[PDB]
């Protein structure tokens, strides 16, 4: 599987287009790296066409990585709201742990992204989920002073 | 009024590591040279047991014994804390948590002195089980690669990094080891407080031919990434 390394390459690139050739001309949407990391998890830092690209081509939404780190989990700890709604839609698990020690709503809630918050929660994320260190969103946000957050978690 | 220790990276640049241990009472010390080229990152460093028998398993000291040496892509150099805190530099602490096992404490200084990047570290590790993987020296002579997580500290003016790496049992299994981090300049200068990113690492352990004592020569490469604004 030498195409998959080249589209391992083009997602963490963001070359759009060298996503789109290698994939017509049969490179495997799910290839791994040495990190546990498919194309999906490399785009999910915020190349949000390569994204929809690869969920269209079959993408495995909920791939995990050797820590448990799904997309969506990357997508929440970096930001990038398009790439959440987008995972999302093509059935990300919106609760995903198993070993990652968070859910994505945590990591929205640390991070102060509160429409990620809002959208995690529209799509059922659960409020009372606790991290590895024993703490709900709400409690992360009563932690970090954010009362915005804290507000949007009542 | 912006720092600008990323000039000190521009070249390779030769590299001190002084390690002074404490496992369980089991006392050590390593010393490490070698240089390092930012715009590659890569390190290339030969580490010593200068006091005898290392207690503890190589693979497990990796990490303690530079992430200045990280290669910033041009899109993301005002996300490199490590070189912004430069030349006066940053204080490295971590606690390191073997699962069902002991943990390693380390206070590091890093900083230049004169031409060198020196690495200067106290580590202290208490609970080991002198049967478990580490007294026991248990874990395979290897490394993997990892992602490295950095984000801003703001009240502190430095960075949090989080990260779990998984040493090879020789028999079968693994044993994590969770390192919680925490980098605060040294100096009062201007640093760069990032945004969320990560490090891609990847490591090659091997020996010296020549060297009798207990020693580690090591090749690394680290890139950053995770930020796609101005690809």
């Amino acid at each position: 599987s030498d195409l998959g390394k080249k589209l391992l390459e083009a997602a963490r690139a963001g070359q759009d287009d060298e996503v789109r050739i290698l994939m017509a001309n049969g490179a495997d949407v799910n290839a791994l790296d040495e990190v546990g990391w498919t194309p999906l998890h490399l785009a999910a830092w915020g190349h949000l066409e390569i994204v929809e690209v690869l969920l269209k081509n079959g993408a495995d939404v909920n791939a995990a990585d050797i820590d448990g780190y799904t997309p969506l989990h990357l997508a929440a700890f970096s930001g990038h709201l398009e790439i959440v709604e987008v995972l999302l839609k093509y059935g990300a698990d919106v609760n995903a742990d198993d070993q990652a020690g968070f859910t994505p709503l945590h990591l929205a809630a640390i991070f102060g992204h509160l429409e990620i918050v809002e959208v995690l929660l529209k799509n059922g994320a659960d409020v009372n989920a606790q991290d590895k260190f024993g703490k709900t969103a709400f409690d992360i946000s009563i932690d970090n002073g954010n009362e915005d957050l804290a507000e949007i978690l009542q | 009024m912006v720092s600008k220790g990323e000039e000190l990276f521009t070249g390779v640049v030769p590299i001190l590591v002084e390690l002074d241990g404490d496992v369980n009472g089991h006392k050590f010390s390593v010393s490490g040279e070698g240089e390092g080229d930012a715009t590659y990152g890569k390190l290339t460093l030969k580490f010593i047991c200068t006091t005898g028998k290392l207690p503890v398993p190589w693979p497990t000291l990796v990490t303690t014994l530079v992430q200045c040496f990280s290669r910033y892509p041009d899109h993301m150099k005002q996300h490199d804390f490590f070189k912004s805190a430069m030349p006066e530099g940053y204080v490295q602490e971590r606690t390191i948590f073997f699962k069902d096992d002991g943990n390693y404490k380390t206070r590091a200084e890093v900083k230049f002195e004169g031409d060198t990047l020196v690495n200067r570290i106290e580590l202290k590790g208490i609970d080991f089980k002198e049967d478990g993987n580490i007294l026991g020296h248990k874990l395979e002579y290897n490394y993997n690669s990892h992602n490295v997580y950095i984000m801003a500290d703001k009240q502190k003016n430095g960075i949090k990094v989080n990260f779990k790496i998984r040493h090879n049992i020789e028999d079968g299994s693994v044993q994590l080891a969770d390192h919680y981090q925490q980098n605060t300049p040294i100096g009062d200068g201007p640093v760069l407080l990032p945004d969320n990113h990560y490090l891609s690492t990847q490591s090659a352990l091997s020996k010296d031919p020549n060297e009798k004592r207990d020693h580690m020569v090591l090749l690394e490469f680290v890139t950053a990434a995770g930020i796609t604004l101005g690809m």
